[PDB]
């Protein structure tokens, strides 16, 4: 403001913020047994056995 | 079998600006 006295005065501010955040996990778990056994009493030493 | 697997991501920014504009002029010789 001015009055013919002046008096001057100005202000301007600016402020700004980015933020970010990622997060990401992934498991992968597989186990299998498998067996088997088998009993034949057929009577074969060698050729019964095999 | 076992697996696991795990990804982060951060990002930060902050920006800042403060202008200032005055000015004086007086004339009522006399000058300012
Ligand atoms: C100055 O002012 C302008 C308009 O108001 C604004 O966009 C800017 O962020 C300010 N600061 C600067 C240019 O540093």
């Amino acid at each position: 403001y001015e009055d013919k006295i002046n008096v001057g005065g100005g202000l301007s501010g600016d402020h700004c913020k980015k933020f970010g955040g990622g997060k990401t996990e992934r498991a992968r778990k597989a186990m299998a047994v498998e067996d088997i056994i088998s009993r034949v009493r057929g009577g074969s030493s060698g050729w019964s056995g095999g | 079998e076992e697996q696991i697997e795990a990804f982060k991501s951060i990002i930060q920014e902050k920006t800042s600006n403060f202008n200032a504009a005055i000015s004086l002029k007086f004339t009522p010789s006399l000058h300012g």
